[PDB]
RNA sequence: AGGGGAUCGAAGAUGAUCAGAUACCGUCGUAGUCUUAACCAUAAACUAUGCCGACUAGGGAUCGGGUGGUGUUUUUCUUAUGACCCACUCGGCACCUUACGAGAAAUCAAAGUCUUUGGGUUCUGGGGGGAGUAUGGUCGCAAGGCUGAAACUUAAAGGAAUUG
C-alpha cells in the first residue's frame, strides 16, 4: 500500500504525539484528531408525540430544554452509517462539509 | 487519388514551396500525409520491431501489434512513428504514414576545423524519455558510428558520418531508446552559438503572401 | 546539493578509506581477500583436480 | 509611428464613463499587471482611462493587418456577448462563435465547425479558455478583453475591461468595430460620431 | 554556419524571439507572429507593410506576453505613456 | 554559511536566464566576481554591470543579453599543469570550436585561449559555454 | 414505452428544415407530404417519420427549439435583434443630470484629459 | 526496594458458543496502572524525507511582535489605554492552484536549480535467503542491548501503475 492521503490523521502537525480518547460504542481507544467529532443536539421530549405533555402541564411558555451530547467514534465504527460513507479517488479531496 | 484539406495542402498543389525550408522555418503544423511525399522524393522506411501487447478480456485477451518506423534520406531529415493495430501488416502502413508527419531537421558541423563538407554533430547534446539518456558527442574523420544497432539505424537516415554514444538506463526497450535520441539529434536546432548571435529581419510567410490562392473559394 | 561525501581539496584521507568500508560489500572483492578458495571449494583453488 | 491624430477623443470620453469601463475590476488582483490607477474606499479599483484607449488602436492595426478578411474570429461563451459578436461578424468579415466552442474545432479536419483561422478575438479568458489554450496547437494569435481578474494563459494583447457584466462588452466591441472599418473601409473621415449605435450591441430581455 | 570559403552551409537560419532573445524550434507549436500595420497622415494604412514580433511559446504560455509587447511597442513607437521602465 | 561568495554568484545569474531575466542582482560582490565578469564583458555574454556601494562591502546589479547557455563553478580549485588543461577543456565545454575555461594564474585571471599564448597556468576558477 | 427511435429523428429532422413550407399542424395532409419526397421501403417506418414531424408543428407555434430552426427560423426572428425595440431617445447619453462619478474617477480625468460634464459623488 | 492500592486489568479462575476453543462475548481477577530512590536505552521513537547556505511562482487565511491610518467603537466629556477594522512588515505552524521544472510513476514549491553532471559537511546501502543467527568482545541484577560472520542454497525477491 502506498500513500493514500496527505494529512492522514489529521491535525498532528507541528506537535508531538497526543492525547487519545474512548469512543462512544466500542469503548476503545483513539487519537483526539483521528477521531471523528459528531455533535448531536436533541430534543429531551421525543417530538412524535411533542403536544400531549404540554397540554396536560402547569405554566405558560414552558422551557423545554434540549440535551448538548458530544460523541466520538474510532473509524472502523463509524463505517457503520455514520459520518464517513467511503468516496472515489478525487471526492476525497473535498474538506468542505456536506449540506449547509 | 489526391484531393487536399486545409490551406497548405492546396498551397503545395499549386506547387510554391518547393522542398522544405519555409514550412520548418515559419513553424507550420503538417497534418496532412501528402505534402511529404510531394516535397521529399527519397524516403526510407525501415521497420524496427514488432510487440504483440496483450488487453485482458473476462473470456480470453486482445492480440495488438506495435510497429516502430524510422524515416528519413541521406542530408539532413529524420522522423519516427508508433502505432497500434490488431493487423500486423496494416500496423506498417499505419506506422510510416505518421513517421513522415513528424519529419525533423538536423543541424550538422565540425569536428576539427573545416576544410570541406560537415558529416558530424556540432554540439554536445541530449534527451530523456522515461529512464534512458542519450549523449552525442561527435567525433574526427573516419571513426564511423559508435552505438546500438538499433540506434545505428537512425543516425544512417540522417547523414551523419562520425559520432560517438554514451546510453544509461533500461535501453533493452526500444521505444523509449530510440524515443530519446529522437529529441537529442532534434535538439541541434536550438543551442545557441557564436555564429547565430548576428541579428536577421523577420520574414512574412508563405501564408501571408499566398492567402488568396490558398482556401476554398 | 553536496552530495554528501566531502568535496574538499585536503579530504584525501577519508575519500580513501571510506572505499576500502564500502569494498567489502563486494563478493569477488571479498572472497579474493579473505580466500575462501584455498580454505573451502573443494579443490585447492585450481582448474582441474 | 503613428498619425499624430487619434489622441483619444474627449467625446468617446463621455461613453466610456457612462458605460462604468472604468469603475471597478474588482478586489482580486493577478500580478502583471500595470492597468491601474489607485483603489477607491471599501474594496474596489480604478482602471486607467489612457492605456485601454491605446490598446484598442493597437488591435485594430493588427486586425487590419491580415489581407483575406473572412478569417479573423470572434469567440463568445457568456449570453452577453453572443449579440455583440454577431454584430461585429455583419459589418466587417469576420466568422463568429456564439455560445459552445466544440472541442477539436482548430484542429481536427473531420469537424463540420472547422475553422483555421489566423486571429482569435474572446470576451472572457474565464469563460472560453478552451478557445485559448486549444489555439497555441497550430500557432494562432489571440486578444481577449479582460479584467484584473482573469488568468493571462497564451493571452496576447489584453485590453483591459470591466467583466462585471451588462455595458462595457457592448461598447468596447462598438468601438472595435469601429476602429477596423476607420483603417481600410468605409469612413473616409474619424469626426462625426457616426450612426449606427452603441445600443444595438448590449443585453436585450429574454 | 560556415565553410573554408564558398557559401553558407546549413538551412533554416531560425527565428529568434524578440522578447528574451531565444531560438524558436520547428515544432515548438505555440510560437507566434504578431504583424502591425503602418498608418498614415489622417487615418489610411499602407498595404503591405508590417512592423513584425515574434514570441516564444515558452513565454506565452508563463503570462508575460502582454507585457513583452507593450515593452517592444513603446521603443518601435507604436504606444504612448503605458509601459514604465521604473514600477 | 555562504562559504563560496562566488558560486553565489553564477547560481544568480543561471536562474534569472533560466526563467527569461535581463536583470540580476548579486548581493554579497568580490574582486574576483569583478574579475570574472570582466571576461565575459569581453566576449559578449553580458553587456553591461554596475556596482552599488554600500558603506560596507558591496552589492552588484547585472544586465543579461540573451546569449548565456550555463556560467559553473568548479569549487576545489584544482591545479593545472599547462599540458592538462586539455582534459578540462575537452570536458566542461561542448565542442573544440568555441567556450572558456576561466583561471587564475600569477598573470591574472585568463581565460585558456589568453592562457595558451603566454605559456602560463595556475588554479582554476569556473567557465561558460 | 413508446419512445421514438433515432432513425425516425433522423428524418423528422431532415425533412422540417428544408421542406419547412409543406408543413401545416394535422396527421392526414402531412402524412401525404412524407412519401412525396423521400422513398420508404415500408409503411410502419414511414408513417413514423409523419408523427413526430407533426408533432413539432404543435410546439413551433409555442416558440422555437434548439437544433431544428432553419431557413425561415432564423429570419423570422430577426429584425427584432436587427432593428431592436430599443432606441429611444440615444439611449444612455447624460439624460439623467450630467455623469455621476466618484471622487477618484474625477481625479483621473484631470491627468489624462481635460473636462467633462461631473456630478461628482463622496462614496 | 519502599510506600499506596478507587477503576480497568496480562497470568488465572469461570459461564456460553463450537465438530474441537484453554479464541474473540460475559462475571470476577493477582502482578501492573500512581508515586519515591535506583535501573533498562528500545518503538510504524514515521513528515517511513540528515543539518548550515543561497536562488527560482502566484494566492489568500492564521499565531506572535513591530509600523502607519482625522478609520469604527468603548465613553468617564477630547479621552488615554484596550478591543475591533484597512494596508504594510519580519519570524512560525500549515494549506490552496499551476507546472515551465523533476520523477519509474503515485505524487513534490521542494523529491526544483543533475549527462548543460562540482556551494560546505556527517551518516547508511550494493540480488534474494541463511541472519541481526554462529563466534569473540563490551555493557546490564536480569530481560536483553551495541558490535556482527561464513559455509551452504537459489533466478528471481521486490516498487508503482493498467486491464480482468
Ligand atoms: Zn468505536
Amino acid at each position: 500500500m502506498p500513500k493514500k492521503r496527505a494529512s492522514n490523521g489529521r491535525n498532528k502537525k507541528g506537535r508531538g504525539h497526543v492525547k487519545p480518547v474512548r469512543c462512544v460504542n466500542c469503548s476503545r481507544s483513539v487519537p483526539k484528531d483521528k477521531a471523528i467529532k459528531r455533535m448531536a443536539i436533541r430534543n429531551i421530549v421525543e417530538a412524535a408525540a411533542i403536544r400531549d405533555l404540554s397540554e396536560a402541564s402547569v405554566y405558560a411558555e414552558y422551557a423545554l430544554p434540549k440535551t448538548y451530547n458530544k460523541l466520538h467514534y474510532c473509524i472502523s465504527c463509524a463505517i457503520h452509517a455514520r459520518i464517513v460513507r467511503v468516496r472515489s479517488r478525487t471526492d476525497r479531496r473535498i474538506r468542505a462539509p456536506p449540506q449547509r | 487519388g489526391w484531393v487536399p484539406v486545409t490551406k497548405l495542402g492546396r498551397l503545395v498543389k499549386a506547387g510554391k514551396i518547393s522542398s522544405i525550408e519555409e514550412i520548418f522555418l515559419h513553424s507550420l503544423p503538417v497534418k496532412e500525409f501528402q505534402i511529404i511525399d510531394q516535397l521529399l522524393p527519397n524516403l526510407k522506411d525501415e521497420v524496427m520491431n514488432i510487440k504483440p501487447v496483450q488487453k485482458q478480456t473476462r473470456a480470453g485477451q486482445r492480440t495488438r501489434f506495435k510497429a516502430v518506423v524510422v524515416v528519413g534520406d541521406s542530408n539532413g531529415h529524420v522522423g519516427l512513428g508508433i502505432k497500434t493495430a490488431k493487423e500486423v501488416a496494416g500496423a506498417i502502413r499505419a506506422g510510416i504514414i505518421i513517421a513522415k508527419l513528424s519529419v525533423i531537421p538536423i543541424r550538422r558541423g565540425y569536428w576539427g576545423t573545416n576544410l570541406g563538407q560537415p558529416h558530424s554533430l556540432a554540439t554536445k547534446t541530449s534527451g530523456k524519455c522515461g529512464s534512458v539518456s542519450v549523449r552525442l558527442i561527435p567525433a574526427p574523420r573516419g571513426s564511423g558510428i559508435v552505438a546500438s544497432p538499433a540506434v545505428k539505424k537512425l543516425m544512417q537516415l540522417a547523414g551523419v558520418e562520425d559520432v560517438y554514444t554514451s546510453s544509461t538506463g533500461s535501453t533493452r526497450t526500444l521505444e523509449n531508446t530510440l524515443k530519446a535520441a529522437f529529441v537529442a539529434i532534434g535538439n541541434t536546432y536550438g543551442f545557441l552559438t557564436p555564429n547565430l548571435w548576428e541579428v536577421q529581419a523577420l520574414t512574412p510567410s508563405p501564408m501571408d503572401v499566398y492567402a488568396d490562392y490558398a482556401t476554398a473559394s | 546539493m553536496g552530495k554528501g561525501k566531502p568535496r574538499g581539496l585536503n579530504s584525501a584521507r577519508k575519500l580513501r578509506v571510506h572505499r576500502r568500508n564500502n569494498r567489502w560489500a563486494e563478493t569477488t572483492y571479498k572472497k579474493r581477500l579473505l580466500g575462501t578458495a584455498f580454505k573451502s571449494s573443494p579443490f585447492g583453488g585450481s582448474s582441474h583436480a | 509611428s503613428l498619425p499624430s491624430t487619434f489622441d483619444l477623443t474627449s467625446e468617446d470620453a463621455q461613453l466610456l464613463l457612462a458605460a462604468r469601463v472604468h469603475l471597478g475590476a474588482k478586489n482580486v488582483q493577478v500580478h502583471q499587471e500595470p492597468y491601474v490607477y489607485k483603489a477607491r474606499p471599501d474594496g474596489v479599483n480604478v482602471i486607467n482611462v489612457g492605456k485601454t484607449w491605446e490598446k484598442i488602436v493597437l488591435a485594430a492595426r493588427i486586425i487590419a493587418a491580415i489581407p483575406n478578411p473572412e478569417d479573423v474570429v470572434a469567440i463568445s461563451s457568456r449570453t452577453y456577448g453572443q449579440r455583440a459578436v454577431l454584430k461585429y461578424a455583419a459589418h466587417t468579415g469576420a466568422t463568429p462563435i456564439a455560445g459552445r466552442f466544440t472541442p477539436g474545432s482548430f484542429t481536427n479536419y473531420i469537424t463540420r465547425s472547422f475553422k483555421e483561422p489566423r486571429l482569435v478575438i474572446v470576451t472572457d479568458p474565464r469563460s472560453d479558455a478552451q478557445a485559448i489554450k486549444e489555439s497555441s496547437y497550430v500557432n494562432i494569435p489571440v486578444i481577449a478583453l479582460t479584467d484584473l481578474d482573469s488568468p493571462s494563459e497564451y493571452v496576447d494583447v489584453a485590453i483591459p475591461c470591466n467583466n462585471r457584466g451588462k455595458h462595457s462588452i457592448g461598447l468596447i466591441w462598438y468601438l472595435l468595430a469601429r476602429e477596423v472599418l476607420r483603417l481600410r473601409g468605409a469612413l473616409p473621415d474619424r469626426t462625426q460620431p457616426w450612426a449606427i449605435m452603441p445600443d444595438l450591441y448590449f443585453y436585450r430581455n429574454p | 554556419m560556415e565553410n573554408d570559403k564558398g557559401q553558407l552551409v546549413e538551412l533554416y537560419v531560425p527565428r529568434k524571439c524578440s522578447a528574451t532573445n531565444r531560438i524558436i524550434k520547428a515544432k515548438d507549436h505555440s510560437s507566434v507572429q504578431i504583424n502591425i500595420a503602418q498608418v498614415d497622415e489622417e487615418g489610411r494604412a499602407i498595404p503591405g507593410e508590417y512592423v513584425t514580433y515574434a514570441l516564444s511559446g515558452y513565454i506565452r504560455a508563463r503570462g508575460e506576453a502582454d507585457d513583452s509587447l507593450n515593452r517592444l511597442a513603446q521603443q518601435d513607437g507604436l504606444l504612448k505613456n503605458v509601459w514604465s521602465y521604473s514600477r | 554559511t555562504r562559504t563560496s561568495v562566488l558560486a553565489d554568484a553564477l547560481n544568480a545569474i543561471n536562474n534569472a536566464e533560466k526563467t527569461g531575466k535581463r536583470q540580476v542582482l548579486i548581493r554579497p560582490s568580490s574582486k574576483v566576481i569583478i574579475k570574472f565578469l570582466q571576461v565575459m564583458q569581453k566576449h559578449g555574454y553580458i553587456g553591461e554591470f554596475e556596482y552599488i556601494d554600500d558603506h560596507r562591502s558591496g552589492k552588484i546589479v547585472v544586465q543579461l543579453n540573451g546569449r548565456l547557455n550555463k556560467c559553473g563553478v568548479i569549487s576545489p580549485r584544482f591545479n593545472v599543469k599547462i599540458a592538462d588543461v586539455e582534459k578540462w577543456t575537452a570536458n566542461l565545454l561542448p565542442a573544440r570550436q568555441f567556450g572558456y575555461v576561466i583561471l587564475t594564474t600569477s598573470a591574472g585571471i585568463m581565460d585558456h585561449e589568453e592562457a595558451h599564448r603566454k605559456h602560463v597556468s595556475g588554479k582554476i576558477l569556473g567557465f561558460v559555454y | 414505452g413508446r419512445v421514438r427511435t433515432k432513425t425516425v429523428k433522423r428524418a423528422s429532422k431532415a425533412l422540417i428544415e428544408k421542406y419547412y413550407p409543406k408543413l401545416t399542424m394535422d396527421f392526414q395532409t402531412n402524412k401525404r407530404l412524407c412519401d412525396e419526397i423521400a422513398t420508404i421501403q415500408s409503411k410502419r417506418l414511414r408513417n413514423k417519420i409523419a408523427g413526430y414531424t407533426t408533432h413539432l408543428m404543435k410546439r413551433i407555434q409555442k416558440g422555437p427549439v434548439r437544433g431544428i430552426s432553419f431557413k425561415l427560423q432564423e429570419e423570422e426572428r430577426e429584425r427584432k435583434d436587427q432593428y431592436v425595440p430599443d432606441v429611444s431617445a440615444l439611449d444612455l447619453s447624460h439624460s439623467n443630470d450630467v455623469l455621476n462619478v466618484d471622487t477618484q474617477t474625477a481625479e483621473l480625468v484631470n491627468s489624462l484629459g481635460l473636462k467633462l460634464p461631473l456630478s461628482v459623488s463622496s462614496v
